[PDB]
């Protein structure tokens, strides 16, 4: 046997290559650890989140100090339109003359990277104007990652490990975090935009040195105090404000304008900081909602117990049982990382849609590489993100859930009609796929026929309507707040919308993405993306669900989430765990945010292009989407290098294939299984020790990767083509066309 | 054979066309081919 | 040590390996009444003696597929003996175990992991988490 | 190695035992069926977890049932 | 030998017992020592080749 | 000149030394280092 | 105006802090 891995002898006497394999894919499956107890569990988790915490900060600490060291921060502040921001150097050994030309651009003299992920556009709208303030932040967070290093080691040694009950406290826990880690973050995070952010785009220096002395508003600390709020919104920046001057620049902290600053076309900063102090208000008031150590407060364990509402009998809240489930949360880590990764994924997905229509950031709506990069990458994450939800609800199903102590409640009455819900899930599926694609083809057929006049356009109305009923007099609707006589644009009894005549002038301007026009084309996409959803949830909902079992395998539950199968016998049982409808779902995930990313890249290349026309009239059939977004937008990627030279675009090029190859070699694991693999092994194990003058001899003997192991190192390889390939595709398609 | 083309890409990606395995950089010949096509055509007289 | 006549082969690539110098080798023996040829559990043919014959295997299962499906249902040969062969030297007789085949049932023999329940009792993974123990080995 | 459980709705049909490509299984006296034996399982270190014996079982459920455990050379099936 | 290298001595820091090993610890120490000056004096007198090297000044032909 | 890779911020020899060191020096010893941990005997 | 061989071999430096701190709680969490 061998010390590595430490936490399971059953790997530690494995004799095959498998056990190298193994103990990284379960080192941090902290519960199936040998002689693990639940309070050991609780500990290693914590450490471990304060090395996590760490790492992010030391990742943002190297982005600081890339652009500070490498970068063009204070060059590109002069002219936020033209000057290309500068990611870091390049330095490869291997270049040649003409890749070191091409990728000498941005006014460096060394070749650098283009920074597409907008951190030059968002440390300019939070003040930062010098590469020394870059630096000291980085440093700043050098010293702010040691600091959790060691407070996760501080809290490992005997004396500060936390009991058990610490962990299990769930009130004080919420308490803290709701008022404390949402809302006095909120609060400071305001105070920086008060105190420095907006001094900054008004032309006013404010640091370290001077904000003691230095009021952010002339009417002070006093009107705050005396019930004069009002003082703080008089005088916001007017139209005609200049970004970083102080020409046309207000003195209003605290404005409630809405809409865009009409030269950065991001969000009014005044605004950004009304809404982090009245954010900081509802968060900190909902931090008092749960009794810690003084009576006041609810009780979670009693609301989800209660079984009388005002004195009448009810099953619970809703009339529906809840009892019991305090327990269940409680003691199910994989119960709580399911709803933290659902959150997660549900903040990112908005995330991407709201920072596209709604720029927070100075001039980051102009950038359209940087609008895309940043879609496409919160997307992605958020379709991650909700198969980790999944995936650890399934865990939870096996793991943490047992029927006793559940008897009855809402969480049994889902797992005795899983039936009814995957089926139906599944004719949802059904009906979406079945008529999307039809009618797709039906365009194709009518299309490519010369009859593209017979084709099926459904206009989407409804959300056209929604568009009209914020706003939006494009459509000619006459309803709501397209409406100017309606009571919700006059808001009659108080006429408190002092956020309308900014929202509408965002709104009806055609030049940004808030609630871009759609028509028929845009109708057959949303229905593609909710035929992805429903699909993904259907994989992923099935495989929680039949974690336990099912008719094909009844006591699934004991042989773990993840196992390569049943046998053979009863018909064959492949991809039959809780994990390979996992395994499955991301390949789903993968193909439903491809829809979704490619709806968005086409449009919005196409409004960048000025020729809307061509996404209006083309995306109705799926040869429109193959030619004039696929073919058409490859052409300038694909010559990033040729027999003629390179440019700038040669890394997108060569990373286009190296997608397309790691594309490739994921096939060859997901289709060919292991054992044909195992005979072959075993015929190169003989040639070896036939061999004469090859003196080395393996430690461990070579086996063929596990089934499991297959599926997941298939579904990697997949993945990361998935992402390079269309990467390199939306930067090179954007950034070769535009800035 | 394919790690060659990922050789000619890198290369060509790189701006150094001199380091490809072409006709104008580092040559490979398929010397017994063209000497079957010669054998080919002399043996009619042509 | 083991006795017999190996049977008539000309070599092979799937004979023994390192393993069987290194870690253990499996032994079958049997006695045939004639002369015979028959399949080497790793390809190729082979002639068995007309005494009693001694055939080297890697595997264990080589044997039970050579003496099971070629000794007893093609060539009706009933006496077959697999041994386990430990680099030191020590030989221990592994099938049958008892001289009797284990599809028999025989006297004295006991019961191994036997499990008094239908399988769907086995208790939920919940109930024994942090005590090592497998629904599957749950009293 | 495996771990290969039998439980009591076994019938003693010696189908397990037969399937067994490593002699894993003998058939033992027992009295909770109408054959008077149930399927053991003493050798489960020569398992190699290839599941002939649940496809060979009759009854429903699986009256044996093969969890796979630590690998070792011989449950690999490594000639080598 | 007197000191820390007698037949009795339990020097941890000491390991080298025997007078065989001496010697070839310093057969080696000679050879390693002027294959590392001789690696060094190669590497600083190709210094302008191998500068070139590392920024890729080589591949212009 | 862009015949060679250079570098206007400060310290550019630093990358001249640490891409070296990285990704063609260290990592063979680092994978030595890897390999005696995941094979040593307990 | 980027920052100087100073402030680069200051960052060197003072990252030497979080790199021995990582090493402790690597090894910690390694017990
Ligand atoms: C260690 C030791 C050893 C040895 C000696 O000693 C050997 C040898 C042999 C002979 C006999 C032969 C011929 C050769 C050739 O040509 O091919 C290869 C190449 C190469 C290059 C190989 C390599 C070599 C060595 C390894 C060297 C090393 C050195 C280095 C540099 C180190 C470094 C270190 C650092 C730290 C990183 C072979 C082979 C084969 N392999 Mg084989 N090896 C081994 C290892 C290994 C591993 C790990 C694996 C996994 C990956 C495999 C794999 C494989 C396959 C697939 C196959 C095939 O096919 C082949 C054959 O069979 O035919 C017939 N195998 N191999
Ligand atoms: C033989 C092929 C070859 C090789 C070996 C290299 C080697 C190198 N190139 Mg290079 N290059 C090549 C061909 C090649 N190049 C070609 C053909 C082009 C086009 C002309 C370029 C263009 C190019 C540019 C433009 C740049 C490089 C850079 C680099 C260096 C960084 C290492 C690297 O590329 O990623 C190696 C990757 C790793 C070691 C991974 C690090 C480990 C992390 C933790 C993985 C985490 C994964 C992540 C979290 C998940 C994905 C996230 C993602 C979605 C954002 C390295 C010296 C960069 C550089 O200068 O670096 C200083 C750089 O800016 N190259
Ligand atoms: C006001 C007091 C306060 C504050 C600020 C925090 C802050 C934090 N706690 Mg915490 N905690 C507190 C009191 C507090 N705690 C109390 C009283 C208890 C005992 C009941 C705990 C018990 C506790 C545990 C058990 C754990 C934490 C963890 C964490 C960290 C979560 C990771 C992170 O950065 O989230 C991101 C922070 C944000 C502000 C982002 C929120 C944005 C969202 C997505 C929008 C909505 C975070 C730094 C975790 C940890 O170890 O981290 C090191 C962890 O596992 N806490
Ligand atoms: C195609 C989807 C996609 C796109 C366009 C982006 C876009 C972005 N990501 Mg991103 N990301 C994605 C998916 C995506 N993400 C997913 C699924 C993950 C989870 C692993 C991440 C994890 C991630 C991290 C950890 C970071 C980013 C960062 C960034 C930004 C800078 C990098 C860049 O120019 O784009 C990315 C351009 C690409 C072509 C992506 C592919 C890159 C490699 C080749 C993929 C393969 C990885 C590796 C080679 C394989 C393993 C080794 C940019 C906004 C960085 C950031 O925040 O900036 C400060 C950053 O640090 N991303
Ligand atoms: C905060 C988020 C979070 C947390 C704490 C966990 C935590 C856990 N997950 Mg989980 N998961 C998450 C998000 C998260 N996950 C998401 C978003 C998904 C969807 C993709 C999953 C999908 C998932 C599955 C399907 C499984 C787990 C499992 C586990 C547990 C064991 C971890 C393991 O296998 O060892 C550590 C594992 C690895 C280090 C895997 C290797 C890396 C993979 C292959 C990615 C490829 C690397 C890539 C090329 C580059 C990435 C950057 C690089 C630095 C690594 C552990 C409790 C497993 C479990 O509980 O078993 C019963 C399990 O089967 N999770
Ligand atoms: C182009 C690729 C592709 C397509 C079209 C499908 C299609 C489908 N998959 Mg699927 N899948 C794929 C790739 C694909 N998959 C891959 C690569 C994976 C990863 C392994 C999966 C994993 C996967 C899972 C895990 C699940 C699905 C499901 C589904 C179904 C849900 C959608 C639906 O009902 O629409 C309607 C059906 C279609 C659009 C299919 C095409 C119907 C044709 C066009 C009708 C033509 C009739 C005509 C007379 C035929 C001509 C005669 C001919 C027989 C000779 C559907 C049959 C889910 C499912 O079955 O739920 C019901 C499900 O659970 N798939
Ligand atoms: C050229 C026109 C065309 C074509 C070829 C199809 C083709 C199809 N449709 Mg469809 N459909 C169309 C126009 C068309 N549709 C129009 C204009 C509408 C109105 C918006 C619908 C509404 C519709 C629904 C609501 C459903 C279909 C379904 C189907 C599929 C099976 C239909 C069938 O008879 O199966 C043979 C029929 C059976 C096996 C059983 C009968 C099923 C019917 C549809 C339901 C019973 C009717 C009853 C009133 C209950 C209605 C429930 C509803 C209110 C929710 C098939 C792919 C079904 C589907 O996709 O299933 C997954 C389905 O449920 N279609
Ligand atoms: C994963 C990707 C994804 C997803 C999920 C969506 C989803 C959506 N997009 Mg969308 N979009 C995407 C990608 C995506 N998009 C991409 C890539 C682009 C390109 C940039 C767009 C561009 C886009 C535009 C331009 C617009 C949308 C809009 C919408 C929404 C349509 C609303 C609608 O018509 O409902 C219609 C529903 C009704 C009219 C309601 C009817 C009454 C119901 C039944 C309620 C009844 C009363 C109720 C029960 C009482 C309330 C109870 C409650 C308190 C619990 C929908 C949420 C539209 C929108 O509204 O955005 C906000 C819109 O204008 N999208
Ligand atoms: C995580 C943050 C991070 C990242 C991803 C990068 C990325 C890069 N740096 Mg870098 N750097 C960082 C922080 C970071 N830096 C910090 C904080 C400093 C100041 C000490 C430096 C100082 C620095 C110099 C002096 C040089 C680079 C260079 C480079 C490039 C080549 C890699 C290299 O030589 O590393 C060198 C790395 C260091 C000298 C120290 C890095 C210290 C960080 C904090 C380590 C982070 C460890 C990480 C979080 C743990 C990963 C966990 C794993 C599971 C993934 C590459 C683009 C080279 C370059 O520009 O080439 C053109 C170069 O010469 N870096
Ligand atoms: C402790 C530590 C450290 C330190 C380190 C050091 C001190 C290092 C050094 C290092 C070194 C100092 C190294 C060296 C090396 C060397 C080598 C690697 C060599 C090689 C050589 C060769 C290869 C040779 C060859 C030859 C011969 C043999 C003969 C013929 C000729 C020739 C030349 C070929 C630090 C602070 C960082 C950090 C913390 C910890
Ligand atoms: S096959 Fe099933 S029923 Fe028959 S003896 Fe074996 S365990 Fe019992
Ligand atoms: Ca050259």
């Amino acid at each position: 046997a061998t010390k590595f891995p430490k936490f399971s002898q059953d790997l530690a006497q494995d004799p095959t290559t498998r056990r190298i394999w193994y103990a990284m894919a379960t080192a941090h499956d902290f519960e199936l650890h040998d002689g693990m107890t639940e309070e050991n569990l609780y500990q290693k988790i914590f450490a471990s989140h304060f090395g996590h915490l760490a790492i992010i900060f030391l990742w943002a600490s190297g982005v600081l100090f890339h652009v500070a060291w490498q970068g063009n921060f204070e060059q590109w502040i002069k002219d936020p339109l033209n000057v290309r921001p500068i990611a870091h150097a390049i330095w490869d050994a291997q270049f040649g003359p003409p890749a070191i030309e091409a990728f000498t651009r941005a006014g460096a003299t060394n070749p650098v990277d283009i920074c597409y992920s907008g951190v030059y556009h968002w440390w300019y709208t939070i003040g930062m104007r010098t590469n020394n303030e870059l630096y000291v932040g980085a440093i700043f967070l050098l010293l702010l990652a040691a600091l959790f290093l060691f407070a996760g080691w501080l809290h490992l040694q005997p004396r500060y490990r936390p009991t058990l009950g610490w962990f299990k406290s769930a009130e004080p826990r919420l308490n803290h975090h709701l008022a404390g880690l949402f809302g006095v973050s909120s609060l400071a995070w305001a105070a920086h935009l008060i105190h420095v952010a907006i001094p900054e785009s008004r032309g006013q220096h404010v640091g370290w040195d001077n904000f003691l002395f230095t009021p952010p508003h002339p009417a002070g600390l006093g009107a705050f105090f005396t019930g004069n709020w009002s003082a703080y919104a008089q005088n916001p920046d007017t139209a005609q404000h200049v970004f970083n001057s102080s020409q046309g620049a207000g003195t209003a902290i605290l404005t409630f304008l809405g809409g865009f600053h009409p030269q950065t076309q991001s969000l009014w900063l005044t605004d950004m900081a009304h809404h982090h102090v009245a954010i900081a208000v509802l968060f900190i008031i909902a931090g008092h909602m749960y009794r810690t150590n003084w009576g006041i407060g609810h009780s979670i364990k009693e609301m989800l117990n209660s079984k009388s509402f005002f004195g009448a009998k009810v099953e619970g809240p809703f009339n529906l049982p809840h009892q019991g489930l305090y327990d269940t949360i409680n003691n199910s880590l994989h119960f709580q990382l399911s709803f933290a990764l659902a959150a997660l994924g549900v903040a990112s997905s908005l995330t991407a849609q709201h920072m596209y229509s709604m720029p927070p950031y100075a001039f980051i709506g102009q950038d359209f590489t940087t609008q895309a990069a940043l879609y496409t990458h919160h997307q992605y994450i958020a379709g991650f993100l909700m198969v980790g939800a999944f995936s650890h609800a399934g865990i939870f199903w096996i793991r943490d859930y047992d029927p006793e102590q559940n008897k009855g409640n809402v969480l049994d009455r889902m797992l005795r009609h899983k039936e009814a819900i995957i089926s139906h899930l599944s004719w949802v599926s059904l009906f979406l796929g079945f008529h999307t694609l039809g009618l797709y083809v039906h365009n194709d057929v009518e299309v490519a026929f010369g009859a593209a006049e017979k084709q099926v356009l459904i206009e989407p109305v409804f959300a056209q309507f929604i568009q009209a009923a914020h706003g939006k007099a494009l459509y000619g609707f006459n309803t709501l707040l397209s409406n100017p006589d309606s009571i919700a644009s006059t808001a009659w009894p108080n006429h408190a919308n002092v956020w309308l005549p900014g929202w509408l002038d965002a709104v009806n301007n055609t030049t940004n993405s808030l609630f871009l026009t759609i028509g028929p084309g845009d109708f057959y996409v949303h229905h593609a993306i909710a035929l992805g959803l429903h699909v993904t949830t259907l994989v992923l909902v099935k495989g929680a669900l039949d974690a336990r079992g099912s008719k094909l395998m009844p006591d699934k539950k004991d042989f773990g989430y993840a196992f390569p199968c049943d046998g053979p016998g009863r018909g064959g049982t492949c991809d039959i765990s809780a994990w390979d409808a996992s395994y499955l779902a991301v390949f789903w995930m993968l193909n439903t945010l491809g829809w979704v990313t490619f709806y968005w890249h086409w449009k919005h290349l196409a409004i960048w292009e000025g020729n809307i026309a061509q996404f209006n009239e083309s995306s109705t059939y799926l040869m429109g989407w193959f030619r004039d977004y696929l073919w058409l937008h490859s052409a300038q990627l694909i010559n990033g290098y040729n027999p003629y030279g390179t440019n700038s675009l040669a890394i997108w090029s060569w990373m286009f294939l190296w997608g397309h190859l790691a594309w490739a070699v994921s096939f060859m694991f997901l289709i060919t299984w292991r054992g044909y693999w195992q005979e072959l092994i075993e015929t190169l194990v003989w040639a070896h020790e036939k061999t004469p003058l090859s003196f080395g001899y393996w430690r461990d003997k070579p086996v063929a990767l596990s089934i499991v192991q297959a599926r997941l190192v298939g579904l990697t390889h997949f993945t990361v083509g998935y992402i390079a390939t269309y990467g390199a595709f939306l930067i090179a398609s954007t950034a070769g066309k535009f800035g | 054979s394919f790690a060659m083309y990922c050789h000619n890409d890198t290369m060509r990606a790189f701006g150094r066309p001199q380091d490809m395995f072409s006709d104008t950089g580092i040559q490979l010949q398929p010397i017994f081919a063209q000497w079957i096509q010669h054998i080919h055509t002399a043996a009619v007289g042509a | 040590t083991l006795e017999g006549q190996t049977p008539i082969f000309g070599g092979g690539t799937g004979g023994l390996l390192t393993k069987a110098e290194r870690e253990e080798k499996y032994v079958i023996t049997w006695t045939s009444p004639k002369e015979q040829v028959f399949e080497m559990p790793t390809g190729g043919s082979a002639i068995m003696r007309q005494g009693k014959n001694k055939l080297e295997i890697a595997r264990k299962e080589y044997g039970i597929a050579l003496g099971g499906q070629q000794l007893r249902a093609k060539f009706k040969i009933n006496d077959y003996k697999i041994y386990r062969v430990y680099p030191n030297g020590e030989t221990q007789m592994i099938h049958p175990a008892d001289g009797v085949f284990p599809e028999k049932v025989n006297q004295g023999r006991p019961k191994v992991r036997y499990v008094d329940r239908n399988i769907g009792s086995n208790p939920s993974p919940a109930k024994l988490k942090f005590s090592g123990v497998q629904p599957y080995d749950a009293p | 190695s495996h771990t290969v459980k039998i439980y009591d709705t076994c019938i003693g049909c010696t189908q397990c035992v037969r399937a067994c490509p490593t002699d894993v299984l003998e058939m033992v006296p027992w009295d909770g069926c109408k054959a008077a034996q149930i399927a053991s399982s003493p050798r489960t270190e020569d398992c190699v977890g290839c599941k002939r014996c649940e496809t060979a079982c009759p009854t429903d459920f699986l009256s044996i049932r093969v969890y796979l455990g630590a690998e070792t050379t011989r449950s690999m099936g490594l000639a080598y | 030998p007197r000191g820390a290298y007698g037949s009795t001595s339990k020097d941890s820091l000491r390991p080298l017992r025997n007078r065989d090993e001496w010697y070839q610890l310093n057969g080696g120490i000679f050879l390693g020592a002027m294959g590392g000056a001789v690696f060094a004096y190669l590497l600083l007198e190709n210094f302008d080749a191998l500068d070139s090297i590392l920024r890729g000044g080589v591949n212009v032909n | 000149d862009m015949t060679q890779l250079t570098g206007s911020y400060a310290a550019s020899w630093l990358p001249w030394i640490m891409i070296p060191l990285i990704f063609y020096i260290l990592p063979f010893p680092v994978f030595a280092l890897i390999f005696i941990w995941i094979e040593k005997e307990a | 105006m980027n920052i100087s061989d100073t402030q680069v071999f200051v960052a060197l430096v003072v990252a030497l802090l979080p790199g021995l701190l990582a090493f402790r709680l690597a090894t910690e969490l390694y017990k």
